[PDB]
RNA sequence: GGAGCCUCGGUUGGCCUCGGAUAGCCGGUCCCCCGCGGGGUCCGGUGCGGAGUGCCCUUCGUCCUGGGAAACGGGGCGCGGC
RNA sequence: CCCCGGAGCCCCGCGGACGCUACGCCGCGACGAGUAGGAGGGCCGCUGCGGUGAGCCUUGAAGCCUAGGGCGCGGGCCCGGG
RNA sequence: CCGCGGCGGUGCGCCGCGACCGGCUCCGGGACGGCUGGGAAGGCCCGGCGGGGAAGGUGGCUCGGCCGAGUGUUACAGCCCCCCCGGCAGCAGCACUCGCCGAAUCCCGGGGCCGAGGGAGCGAGACCCGUCGCCGCGCUCUCCCCCCUCCCGGCGCGCCGG
């Protein structure tokens, strides 16, 4: 009845300087700021979920306007607790700044 | 063929080189023989330390 | 010197780089030691005719 | 038929030798000194006149299709999901409690019954409470928390099973085209016996839960994320 | 949902740096009391820095030319601004969700409102350094409204301060009830104290 | 109150002293001064801050009946005045 | 101590691919910047000739156009509709 | 037609799991060697031998209630420290993580990630298939016994006989 996914930023794409490698999205995670707060997440299912004009299937459920691309968190992104993922397309851009939904439900736990 | 890396699978080491067999059962059995007798020192600290 | 790192090696060094990066110069094709068979066709003229007799 | 008569040290080492196993195996002592044109294979049957007929068991076919498909390569060590071994997260013991992730029942708190010969869980949370039956789940998508009932000595039937807790309808032609053919049917019909398992079970855990105070509304509830509450910094 | 951030007691690039990335990461930011804001190195010092910049223009036609803003809020927008890719698209977006004041008006003077202690000056100088309020800054520079914002604040404190009195004489009342009723929230207050509150 | 294109982001709230930093926070004043408060002194508590944003508030299944502790609280987009 | 028109086959010397356009097919290694310049291969492309397709064509050739379907690393090509 | 029997290729579209191998990156455990056959330490205490800061001391002065606090001097040991002789098991590169270098003197278990890329059966009365090398084992064709007990059988949940 409630949330059952824990709230994570799309950073951008993994990138050098002046070359971006857009098949892997950096994740800040909120709450978790440490090389080391981080192995929680490490391999759990996550959704940019995202809406458009025409309608679309949806699992268990009527015709939708939501869509998502589904991703998984690989590993630990330098330090401050930042996460690399790598989603089944690349992210759009589009999504840069937004919500991803990172979820419990791969759960070593 | 595939190189499969001997240093992780058992078998190709012992494909390559058979005495590691024995090496390795040796070295099982060598260190809890002498993880049980560190116990038994432990225990005998105790005992000398409730004594 | 400035074009290389180098020293003496350990015993688990030479396992280690024999074992896991071990590849024969086999009819000049760079082929991968996976068995004795291979040692022992090219330097068992030598007495060598496995992989711890190369590391020996 | 005797058992391995040496023990495991590791998987792939013997506790013993070759050695030590001769002498224990005796190998002394067990020494073995031990120094189609006119009949037909297999075919035959009957007959009446002119006499009997040869018949041919498994006969050569009537049609070759022009190109097919070469054998593989034998390959080793690939088991079919049934031969597979079984792994379970030490956190999951029989009679904890779970937070089940995934389905229609999300998030909903339930106790955990056994692991099924698949691999998957079996897992109530007693239906009278949290409106969760017999039910299969899996590991990977159920948090394990640090929360028990004291199950022991409860006796689950021994016929529900994985091949029990397995979907059921559906068969192949039917009248099929037009606007019609089991997009109706409707409805899974919940059964007498799946109702009468669940009382059984129910019962016999319905008291152990009730003896932990509060356990039951705990039971009760569901679980979600709140604000200010993050999954890596607390415990369940 | 918004970061509302007191820019009194900070330093002004470091407050700025901290709110770009936050503003870049989506968070809508509000930063309130900006003439607050106070710059390391001594005053004088910072005013020949500022005055420099005024002296920035385009020759042919100033019109055009980089425009000097007077306030501290809009300097501290300035500085957040230098901070961010704001030619792009995103950039543009970011800025959008910062929202700068000079002192703290009518939203936000009824918030509670952060401090960023990584930007504060208490932390990040010497107490022996010298450093400039940007309103002094502000107001030498040509900053016309340094008095109506402070006429307005003497307002807002004097309001506050009333508002503090009553919160205090509730949380008073409250120790008080808890003592009235302990034998009737005994066996409640013991089990918050078990999971380590109260204590 | 009914349908019906389109644009999306979201997926508990926090309704606030002022400020200090080689210091602060809270009480209570027995006592004194000012306009139930404000200021003072004195005393008593806290101070790696539990009158803590390392925080607080809020609960997250629905119902039934039939006990206890808690109990006049909540509502009708309930209605008029200050 | 015997014969494959029958040992039943992990090797079979009695006969031999699903494979064998031998300018074919298959396996192992290694390597791959490039102006000027050189060489090879193009079932890349244009126009005409000898051969050859019991080719195609008024039941629609060439050309032209195409938010149609594809192939090829590419030169290019093939189909659908007009 | 029902068998979804045996084999072969497949999935309309979106999904998930599982175990096996390859290549990685981490985590947790343990067991060893060497040294100034580590240095320091700890613990028990005993006998001596000096030296130093500076003391349950004394003393000038100061500050508080003979006592407590703050400076100052000569300096023994009734606060300690340091050297020297002689001797105990508790040490152990020590979870009292104070300072190394390592592993034929080295092993076990666990997690995340990416990838699977090949295809030694095209016979007419007898397999549409295994498998090579390595591991051992495991088993049996050898007898014994012991235990537990899952199925089944027997006797009183207990005991006895795959
Ligand atoms: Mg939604
Ligand atoms: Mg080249
Ligand atoms: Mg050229």
């Amino acid at each position: 009845s409630g949330r059952l996914w824990c709230k994570a930023i799309f950073a951008g794409y993994k990138r050098g300087l002046r070359n971006q490698r857009e098949h892997t999205a950096l994740l800040k995670i909120e709450g978790v700021y440490a090389r080391d707060e981080t192995e929680f997440y490490l391999g759990k299912r996550c959704a940019y979920v995202y809406k458009a004009k025409n309608n679309t299937v949806t699992p268990g459920g009527k015709p939708n306007k939501t869509r998502v691309i589904w991703g998984k968190v690989t590993r630990a992104h330098g330090n401050s607790g930042m996460v690399r993922a790598k989603f089944r397309s690349n992210l759009p851009a589009k999504a840069i700044g937004h919500r991803i939904r990172v979820m419990l439900y791969p759960s070593r736990i | 063929v595939l190189k499969k890396n001997p240093l992780k699978n058992l078998r190709i080491m012992l494909k390559l080189n058979p005495y590691a067999k024995t090496m390795r059962r040796n070295t099982i059995l060598r260190q809890a023989r002498n993880h049980k007798l560190r116990v038994e020192r432990a225990a005998a600290a105790l005992a000398a330390k409730k004594s | 010197e400035p074009y290389i790192a180098w020293g003496y090696p350990n015993l688990k060094s030479v396992n280690e780089l024999i074992y896991k990066r071990g590849y024969g110069k086999i009819n000049k094709k760079r082929i991968a030691l996976t068995d004795n068979a291979l040692i022992a066709r090219s330097l068992g003229k030598y007495g060598i005719i496995c992989m711890e007799d190369l590391i020996h | 038929p005797h058992c391995s008569r040496n023990p495991v040290l590791v998987r792939g080492i013997g506790r013993y030798s070759r050695s030590a196993m001769y002498s224990r195996k005796a190998l002394y002592k067990r020494k073995y000194a031990a120094p189609v044109l006119a009949t037909v294979t297999k075919p035959v049957g009957g007959d009446k006149n002119g006499g009997t007929r040869v018949v041919k068991l498994r006969k050569m076919p009537r049609y070759y299709p022009t190109e097919d498909v070469p054998r593989k390569l034998l390959s080793h060590g690939r088991k079919p999901f049934s031969q597979h071994v079984r792994k379970l997260r030490a956190s999951i013991t029989p009679g904890t409690i779970l937070i089940i992730l995934t389905g229609r029942h999300r998030g909903k708190r339930v106790v955990f019954l056994k692991q099924l010969s698949s691999g998957l869980l079996l897992v109530t949370g007693p239906l009278s409470l949290n409106r969760v039956p017999l039910r299969r789940t899996h590991q990977k998508f159920v948090i394990a928390t640090s929360t028990k009932i004291d199950i022991s000595g409860v006796k689950i039937p021994k016929h529900l099973t994985d091949a029990y807790f397995k979907k059921k309808q559906l068969r192949k032609p039917r009248h099929q085209e037009g606007e019609i053919f089991d997009t109706e049917k409707e409805k899974y019909e919940i059964t007498e016996q799946r109702k009468v398992d669940q009382k059984a079970v129910d019962s016999q855990i319905l008291p152990k839960i009730k003896a932990v105070p509060q356990l039951q509304g705990y039971l009760r509830s569901v679980f979600a994320l709140t604000n200010g509450v993050y999954p890596h910094k607390l415990v369940f | 949902q918004v970061l509302v951030l007191d820019g009194r007691g900070h330093l002004l690039g470091r407050l700025a740096a901290i709110v770009a990335k936050q503003v870049l990461l989506g968070r809508k930011v509000v930063v309130v009391r900006c003439e607050g804001i106070n710059i390391s190195g001594n005053f004088y010092r910072n005013k020949l820095k500022y005055l420099a910049f005024l002296r920035k223009r385009m020759n042919t036609n100033p019109s055009r030319g980089p425009y000097h803003f007077r306030a501290p809020s809009r300097i501290f927008w300035r500085t957040v601004r230098g901070m961010l890719p704001h030619k792009t698209k995103r950039g543009q977006a970011a800025l959008d969700r910062l929202k700068v004041f000079d002192g703290i008006p009518p939203p936000y003077d009824k918030k509670k409102r952060m401090v960023v202690p990584a930007a504060l000056k208490v932390v990040r100088l010497k107490p022996t350094r010298k450093f400039a309020y940007l309103g002094r800054l502000a107001h030498e520079v040509g900053w016309k409204y340094q008095a109506v914002t402070a006429t307005l604040e003497e307002k807002r404190k004097e309001k506050a301060k009333i508002h503090y009195r009553k919160k205090k004489q509730l949380m008073r009342l409250r120790k008080q009830a808890e003592k009235n009723v302990e034998k009737k929230i005994d066996r409640f207050t013991e089990v918050l104290k078990t999971h380590g509150f109260l204590v």
